[PDB]
RNA sequence: GUACCCCGGGAGGGGAGUGAAAGAGUUCCUGAAACCGGUCGCAUGCAAGCCGUCAGAGCCUGUGUGGUGAUGGCGUGCCUU
RNA sequence: GUCCGAACCCACUUCAGUUGAAAAUGGAGGGGAUGAGUUGUGGAUAGGGGUGAAAGGCCAAUCAAACACCGUGAUAGCUGG
RNA sequence: GACUGUGUGGUGGAGUUGAUGCGAGUGAGAAUGCAGGCAUGAGUAGCGUGUGACGGGUGGGAAUCCCGUCCGCCGAUUAUCCAAGGGUUCCAGGGUCAAGUUUGUCUGCCCUGGGUGAGUCGGGUCCUAAGGCGAGGCCGACAGGCGUAGUCGAUGGGUAAC
């Protein structure tokens, strides 16, 4: 029966632990193509991650880098943490709204095209939490 | 009085998906595929609850054979000796004796040896 | 110089010849040029051949260089500035340095540039 | 190639136009049926 | 040819997990005044320079 | 119908406000399944598997029952016709 | 209703295409090319009817009887559920 | 047994339980069933004939926008202007969700405002062809068919500017 301690993203992802997070919803790119870079960036130091993503050749690097920077700023503002002692504790990509489109083909047929989208979530905590 | 099927329909689906909650692939995710395996699961369980008697009797008989052959007596002669001596301890208690109380099993082996027809 | 072994730039060997000649001309015009890794590394031998031919200034040599390039202004630049700049250099008149990649197509980019400082 | 529809406004108006439909009793009944259905385009 | 049957989750994931990329390595700029990370054998995008602490020739005007 | 502040070109998010409720934020009541993921436990790289079933060690858990399952036996889908 | 040959009209061979660039085309050749030629605009002929240098050809991308609606929820000793 | 607890939580926010009757659009896994959503193949095939290079600019972001210079291509047409058809796509400014087979700061896209001036040009106000309609009329059970006098109908005639 609805009441107090209502669920929240911070409670689910951190749960009274120090740190912050950031979500980029409706990123106009495929979830799998975002995961291809999320898998690399997960678990790294935040500054190292953003510096690397400035050089990562995939197009998914830019949105993920911006999300990590936003999470870093949120942590620095709401918990007094510094950017250089944060590490990416969690990182995942869920699927967002997909648009159906039509590509005409030979002999009057029409083939379905799926324009996919992704939600990117990054959770950054102080590096001292790594061995906790 | 139009009736919507969903509230009544989901009950058997929840039952079957619960019954199939360790299966691999579609068999634990999809109701239709889980339903087919639950039929096979029920048939196998019924068959195996009756084959279990024979499986455990075979295990007991093998253990009794090993324990009695350790005393220089085959299983058939051992069982015939017990039957003639009139000791109705069954394959199960005999196997438990063989594993646990080897001295009591050996005493029973001596009883069977003495009760042999010697012919 | 040595041919390109594999498939040619620009979808045709004739277009590759045109591309390499124009790229060498633009290199001589501007001193340096950002022209991706393969184009720079393929234009380097031709550009150094041309610079070496221009190191000694005769009318016949200027005509032979004008066989390539074909912009007499660039020929004048090559025979007046680039040429005398390499009086003591025994080859190696150009250098190539990687820059990064292009966002659009991930082409590895590099700048090729004529040596500026005097060897002496 | 050359497809079935080759537009011609004059031919279209002569064929399926309002006056063409009104000329014959079949066309008038067609206009009445389209009015009953509620078409915004009674004719071409 | 056409796929005869829908591939299982295990096999689909076995094949799909191999579609990945390696992380770009990055190296610290030799220029003490820059100290930034750049690609190996590549001019530093920040300082626009190349070479060891000594040489340090400008490559990119940035 | 989210003032103001922060990261961001934006989109989006993080604080804060409004509200009984914002994980009711306009794609907005409730929010199921297929489907896609993060984390944790166990198993798995000498193995021939209608994918289950019976026997069963070990590990995890003990919220002292549950999760997992090495290994042995047995075992050729559903419907229609 | 001559000859060679562009435009133009055609569609003989071959290769490619054949989830095509294209629900009939493209490349290379090929036939006619002052004539029973070709083409623009408008018009006429309508379904047991049209038209046909005749192939049952064509009549709005499937014509041994067009398409649409209606009789109509046609009927089916058959197949499926 | 179909199923279920008057056990205990979570979510949720306005109805509904038991007894006993009454009435059913009362139960789905199959119909190459219907609608929607989503997997599989797969980050695979394809991205529709081709030649682009470079310097500079703009920008959060540039192979794909702007400017310039080289270079290449078409040229009985890759030029220019009409008819048919389309209908605001034209111009200027703002924009980058969508659309564009990639990117995009760009657009034939979106938004806002603006833009088409004729005594002579092309049509009507003039003329008729094919053909259509057709006062009376003749024909036909009805419905209708045909047609006179007429009246329309360009693809033609007539008609004054460079
Ligand atoms: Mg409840
Ligand atoms: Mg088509
Ligand atoms: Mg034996
Ligand atoms: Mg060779
Ligand atoms: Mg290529
Ligand atoms: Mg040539
Ligand atoms: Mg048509
Ligand atoms: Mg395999
Ligand atoms: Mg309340
Ligand atoms: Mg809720
Ligand atoms: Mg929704
Ligand atoms: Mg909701
Ligand atoms: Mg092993
Ligand atoms: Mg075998
Ligand atoms: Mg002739
Ligand atoms: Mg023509
Ligand atoms: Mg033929
Ligand atoms: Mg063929
Ligand atoms: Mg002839
Ligand atoms: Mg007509
Ligand atoms: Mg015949
Ligand atoms: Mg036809
Ligand atoms: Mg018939
Ligand atoms: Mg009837
Ligand atoms: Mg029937
Ligand atoms: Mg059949
Ligand atoms: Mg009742
Ligand atoms: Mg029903
Ligand atoms: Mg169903
Ligand atoms: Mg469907
Ligand atoms: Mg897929
Ligand atoms: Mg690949
Ligand atoms: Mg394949
Ligand atoms: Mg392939
Ligand atoms: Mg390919
Ligand atoms: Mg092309
Ligand atoms: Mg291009
Ligand atoms: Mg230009
Ligand atoms: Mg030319
Ligand atoms: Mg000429
Ligand atoms: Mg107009
Ligand atoms: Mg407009
Ligand atoms: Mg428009
Ligand atoms: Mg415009
Ligand atoms: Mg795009
Ligand atoms: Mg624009
Ligand atoms: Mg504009
Ligand atoms: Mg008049
Ligand atoms: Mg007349
Ligand atoms: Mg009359
Ligand atoms: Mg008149
Ligand atoms: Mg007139
Ligand atoms: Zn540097």
């Amino acid at each position: 029966m609805s009441k107090t301690e209502r669920p929240s993203r911070r409670a689910a992802l951190l749960g009274d632990r120090p740190g912050s997070y950031a979500i980029a919803r409706h990123v106009r790119m495929s979830a799998s193509k975002c995961r291809r870079v999320i898998n690399l960036v997960r678990g790294m130091d935040a500054v190292d991650a953003v510096t690397m993503l400035k050089f990562q050749p995939q197009a998914a690097a830019e949105p993920i880098r911006k999300v990590i920077a936003s999470a870093m700023a949120n942590a620095e503002q709401t918990e007094g943490l510094r950017a250089d002692d944060l590490y990416i504790s969690q990182a995942f990509v869920d699927e967002g709204i997909t648009m159906r489109r039509i590509r005409p083909r030979a002999k009057g047929s029409a083939s379905r095209i799926l324009k996919r989208s992704a939600h990117i979530t990054v959770v950054v905590e102080p590096k001292e939490a790594r061995q906790a | 009085a139009r009736v919507k099927r969903s509230v009544n329909a989901k009950k058997k689906r929840r039952e079957v998906l619960d019954q199939a909650s360790g299966y691999r692939g579609q068999r634990s995710r999809l109701y239709r595929k889980a339903k087919e395996q639950t039929l096979h699961s029920a048939t196998y369980s019924f068959r195996d609850r009756r084959a279990k008697k024979g499986d455990f009797r075979s295990l007991w008989i093998q253990r009794i054979n090993a324990a009695s052959r350790a005393q220089g007596m085959t299983y058939n002669r051992f069982i015939n000796g017990l039957k003639n001596a009139g000791v109705e301890v069954d394959r199960k208690m005999l196997a438990e004796l063989a594993v646990s109380d080897i001295n009591a099993f050996n005493s029973l082996v001596e009883v069977a040896k003495a009760s042999q027809p010697q012919n | 110089p040595k041919p390109t072994k594999g498939p040619r730039l620009g979808g045709s060997p004739a277009h590759e010849r045109i591309i390499l000649r124009n790229l060498a001309s633009q290199l001589f015009e501007h001193g340096r040029v950002v022209t991706t890794v393969t184009k720079a590394k393929r234009v380097r031998p031709l550009a150094e051949k041309l610079i070496n031919r221009a190191k000694t200034d005769t009318v016949a040599n200027r005509r032979f260089v004008n066989r390539t390039i074909t912009d007499r202004g660039i020929v004048h630049i090559l025979f007046t500035e680039i040429g005398p700049r390499m009086e003591g250099r025994d080859g190696g008149y150009t250098r190539v340095t990687r820059i990064g990649i292009r966002k659009g197509d991930n082409a590895p980019m590099a700048v090729i540039e004529v040596i500026s400082d005097k060897v002496a | 190639m050359k497809r079935t529809f080759q537009p011609s406004n004059r031919r279209r108006a002569r064929n399926h136009g309002f006056r063409s439909r009104m000329s014959t009793r079949a066309g008038r009944s067609i206009l009445a049926a389209r009015r009953r259905k509620g078409r915004v385009n009674l004719s071409a | 040819a056409v796929p005869k049957r829908k591939m299982s989750r295990s096999n689909t994931r076995h094949r799909r997990s191999q579609w990945k990329t390696v992380a770009t390595k990055l190296v610290t700029c030799a220029n003490p005044a820059c100290g930034e990370k750049h690609l190996p054998h590549t001019a530093c995008p920040s300082c626009g320079g190349y070479g060891p602490r000594g040489d340090r020739r400008q490559v990119v005007e940035a």
